[PDB]
């Protein structure tokens, strides 16, 4: 004798695949267009829901891999396009009166802000950006449209909260230890994330979020070599970051109104950029990752480590941004070490070589071409490491090199944590009412 | 906004009178607040046709057919918690809305207008 | 080589991928796409 009741209730807890917006805070790429960002103490904690996640499948990644793309292509829209340079340009070596020996002095041609006008100067470049044809070519004037970036913006990392859109909620677990995956039990929603940070990087994240106790490894399927194995690092490293060159940068105009920078000249020293990286600390790392992977592979593994094998330099070695500078550091004095058989396995700096490149191509989208300003002065940025790639190459003896390529792995890097579930609220429960 | 959906069973719809009023309160973020206004209007759509018009936790004169996973109803009430034993109706849904438009809303709404 | 008689051999300069070098070229066109002002 059972008579259906309808409800108003709170289990709504279904797949969301939705849309979001953001909860930011001049007028620098991130533009600030998102909403004043309220203090949200609301992480309401739950009482045990057991709920288990899937980072490797969900739409924040993919939305948020979509969002910064278009974003940073928007600020891109009102700068200079600076296209007319484009022509035989003719180089020589650095003169430097006799010695032995990452530098061009340039003849090269290029209009003035009238029409007919020409204008015969010299400027300087790098190895990475310039291409023998003694005539030698502009590196990307292959299919490309060159293009200069705004001198006021800061490509530097500005925090964004989201907030879940009105009739939706974010999800997170303060839980522990997942391998990617897990039946989180405790549990809080939130209407508001805290600030992640626009971070770019390859082979190593940096500027990001820290562990709980340990080393945290995630994959899909360990016994799948094709996956690309995320480290969760404990304890951050001080990275020291230099392009030590006095440098003079001068300015001129290519057109009607288009200014364009190049560099002048450099003040004497001529050196090399390069990164510091404590060495005791480093070796104090790389034992608690062997500690996991014994208990991941085998208690008589050996787990050895090399560099990347080649392809790019984007994809080989350490993509890197510095204060308006990108520089592609060589990292091969970090991937130099065996560790055998899983049983009984200071005062110093290891320093890597660095290079400077000024024509980037972001996200491997071809065609767009940004041009990067040089900056005067010296350079200098401290950064913690947080996260790392590695990849299982296709005994057990072991081998792994650092991998990278796609920056979805950065974003899921730090997105783990966060699940939004649809809202359909509805309930038929049956009593005895009747009437 | 939320709270207490977890370890309850019932006594969550004691406190179902905050669900609602922090509830809906370029042109990729324009997709929101249409259909986020297009949701609490194709409920309450269905809902003004259910027979409970407003907002009252209400009954109405349609039967519970005990084909739908008949399992101590009184006892199941209280203990064992929402998120569980709605799976165990996830499948009889769609019935139920028909037969909440023809019981009450086919014959019973046309026999006021007898008088 | 001879024959009585809709196509145009074309000679034709334009720009290349570099600002200044010019390309001396050889296309085909029809009637109906070309104008006399040969
Ligand atoms: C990981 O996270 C760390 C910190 O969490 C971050 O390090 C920070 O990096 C930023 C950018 O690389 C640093 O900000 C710059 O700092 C320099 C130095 O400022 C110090 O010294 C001056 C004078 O000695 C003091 O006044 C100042 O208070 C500091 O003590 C500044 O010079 C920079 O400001 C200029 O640049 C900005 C962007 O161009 C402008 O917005 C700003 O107005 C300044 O511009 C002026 O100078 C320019 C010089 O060329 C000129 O071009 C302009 O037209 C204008 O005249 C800037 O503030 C910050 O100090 C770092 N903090 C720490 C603790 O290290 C890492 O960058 C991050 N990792 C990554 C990859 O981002
Ligand atoms: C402008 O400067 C750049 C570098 O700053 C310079 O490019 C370099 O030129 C040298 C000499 O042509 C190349 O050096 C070669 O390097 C290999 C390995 O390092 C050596 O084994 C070579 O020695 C053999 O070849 C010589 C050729 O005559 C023989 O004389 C010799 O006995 C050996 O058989 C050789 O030293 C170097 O490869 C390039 N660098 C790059 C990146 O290509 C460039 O030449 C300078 N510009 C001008 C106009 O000189
Ligand atoms: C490239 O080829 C095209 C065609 O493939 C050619 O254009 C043609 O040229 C001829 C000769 O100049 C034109 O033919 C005329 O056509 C009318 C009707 O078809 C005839 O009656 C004309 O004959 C009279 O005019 C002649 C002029 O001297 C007299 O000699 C003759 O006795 C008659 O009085 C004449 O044959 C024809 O009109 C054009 N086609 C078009 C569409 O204009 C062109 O000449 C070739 N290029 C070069 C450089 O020769
Ligand atoms: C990267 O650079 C930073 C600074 O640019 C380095 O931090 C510096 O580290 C040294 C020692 O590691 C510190 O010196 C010590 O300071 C204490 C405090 O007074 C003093 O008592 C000691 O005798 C010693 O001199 C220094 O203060 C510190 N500076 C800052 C600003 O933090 C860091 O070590 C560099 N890391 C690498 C790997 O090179
Ligand atoms: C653009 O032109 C340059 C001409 O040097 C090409 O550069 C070389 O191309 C060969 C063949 O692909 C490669 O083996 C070399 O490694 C290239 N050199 C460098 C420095 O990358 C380049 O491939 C051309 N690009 C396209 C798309 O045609
Ligand atoms: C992880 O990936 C590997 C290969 O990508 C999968 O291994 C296959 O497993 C089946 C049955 O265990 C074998 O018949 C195949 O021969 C294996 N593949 C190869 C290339 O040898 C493995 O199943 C994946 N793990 C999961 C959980 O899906
Ligand atoms: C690149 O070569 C040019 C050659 O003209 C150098 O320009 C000359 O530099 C001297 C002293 O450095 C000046 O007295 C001349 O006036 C400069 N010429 C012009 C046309 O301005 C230039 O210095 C070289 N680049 C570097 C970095 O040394
Ligand atoms: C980064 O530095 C390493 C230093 O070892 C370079 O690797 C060597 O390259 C030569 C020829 O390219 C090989 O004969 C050696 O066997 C390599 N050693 C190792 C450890 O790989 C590497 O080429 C550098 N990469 C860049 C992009 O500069
Ligand atoms: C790198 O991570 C360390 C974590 O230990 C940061 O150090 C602390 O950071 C918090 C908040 O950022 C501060 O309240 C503490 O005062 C910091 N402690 C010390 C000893 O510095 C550190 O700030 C991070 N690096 C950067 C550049 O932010
Ligand atoms: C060396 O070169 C510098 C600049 O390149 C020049 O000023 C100087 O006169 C030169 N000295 C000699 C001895 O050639
Ligand atoms: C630049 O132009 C001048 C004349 O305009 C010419 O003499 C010179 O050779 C050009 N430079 C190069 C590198 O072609
Ligand atoms: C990872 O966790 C899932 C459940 O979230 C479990 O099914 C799987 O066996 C776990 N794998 C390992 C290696 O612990
Ligand atoms: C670079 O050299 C110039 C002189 O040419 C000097 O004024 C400036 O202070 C130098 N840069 C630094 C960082 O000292
Ligand atoms: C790191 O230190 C351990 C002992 O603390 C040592 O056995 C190991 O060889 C060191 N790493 C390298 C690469 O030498
Ligand atoms: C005829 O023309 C073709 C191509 O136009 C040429 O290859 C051939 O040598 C010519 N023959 C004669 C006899 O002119
Ligand atoms: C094409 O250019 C060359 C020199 O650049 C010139 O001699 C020739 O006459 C031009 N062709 C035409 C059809 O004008």
């Amino acid at each position: 004798n059972l008579w259906v009741t309808v409800y108003y209730g709170v289990p709504v807890w279904k797949d969301a695949e939705t849309t979001l917006f953001c909860a930011s805070d001049h007028n620098v790429w991130a533009t600030h267009a998102c909403v004043p960002t309220d203090p949200n103490p609301q992480e309401i904690h739950l009482e045990n829901v057991t709920e288990e996640f899937n980072m490797w499948k969900n739409n924040m990644v993919e939305q948020m891999h979509e969002d910064i793309i278009s974003l940073w292509d928007q600020s891109l829209k009102p700068c200079v396009k600076l296209t007319p340079l484009c022509v035989t340009l003719q180089c020589t070596n650095v003169t430097n009166n006799i010695t032995d020996d990452e530098l061009k002095n340039c003849s090269f041609n290029m209009t003035t802000e009238l029409r007919d006008k020409k204008q015969k100067v010299y400027s300087l470049f790098y190895r990475l950006d310039v291409v023998q044809i003694k005539e030698y070519r502009l590196i990307n004037c292959n299919t490309s449209a060159i293009t200069q970036a705004c001198p006021k913006v800061s490509f530097e990392p500005i925090p964004i909260h989201y907030c879940a859109p009105a009739g939706f909620a974010i999800l997170k677990c303060k839980d522990k230890k997942f391998n990617g995956t897990g039946p989180c039990p405790s549990v809080s929603t939130v209407q508001c994330t805290h600030g992640i940070k626009p971070v770019v990087s390859t082979q190593l994240l940096l500027n990001g979020s820290l562990a709980e106790e340990e080393v945290i490894i995630r994959s899909e399927n360990i016994t799948n070599n094709a996956k690309n194995i995320l480290v969760q690092l404990n304890t951050p490293v001080q990275i020291n970051c230099t392009r030590p060159n006095n440098n003079t940068v001068k300015s001129i105009r290519i057109g009607p109104g288009q200014a364009f920078y190049y560099t002048g000249d450099i003040i004497g020293d001529i050196r090399q950029a390069h990164c510091n990286v404590s060495k005791a600390t480093w070796n104090e790392t790389l034992g608690k990752v062997v500690k996991q992977l014994r208990k991941h592979f085998g208690n008589n593994t050996i787990i050895r480590f090399a560099q990347s094998s080649g392809g790019d330099l984007e994809v080989t070695t350490h993509s890197f941004n510095c204060g308006g500078e990108f520089f592609y550091c060589n990292t091969s004095g970090l991937f130099n070490s065996t560790w055998i058989s899983n049983t009984s396995v200071s005062n110093d700096s290891i320093t890597l070589p660095c290079r400077i490149k000024q024509i980037i191509n972001m996200w491997q989208r071809i065609g767009q071409a940004m041009y990067a300003p040089p900056i005067q002065g010296v350079i200098r940025c401290v950064s913690n490491i947080t996260g790392l790639i590695l990849t299982r190459d296709g005994s057990t003896t072991e081998t792994f090199r650092p991998g990278g390529g796609d920056m979805r792995d950065n974003w899921r890097s730090e997105l783990y944590k966060y699940k939004v579930v649809k809202i359909e609220p509805l309930g038929v429960a049956p009593t005895r009412c009747k009437r | 906004f939320l709270g207490a959906a977890g370890s309850t069973m019932g006594a969550a719809s004691m406190t179902l009178t905050v669900q609602a009023r922090n509830l809906l309160s370029g042109i990729k973020q324009l997709q929101a607040r249409v259909l986020a206004v297009e949701h609490y209007l194709r409920d309450q759509q269905l809902l003004g046709i259910w027979g409970c018009s407003g907002k009252l936790i209400c009954c109405t004169n349609v039967p519970w057919n005990s084909s739908w996973s008949n399992r101590n109803l009184s006892e199941i009430w209280d203990n064992m918690t929402w998120l569980q034993w709605d799976k165990e109706i996830s499948n009889y849904t769609q019935i139920i809305y028909g037969l909440l438009e023809e019981s009450q809303n086919q014959q019973e709404k046309n026999e006021q207008d007898l008088l």
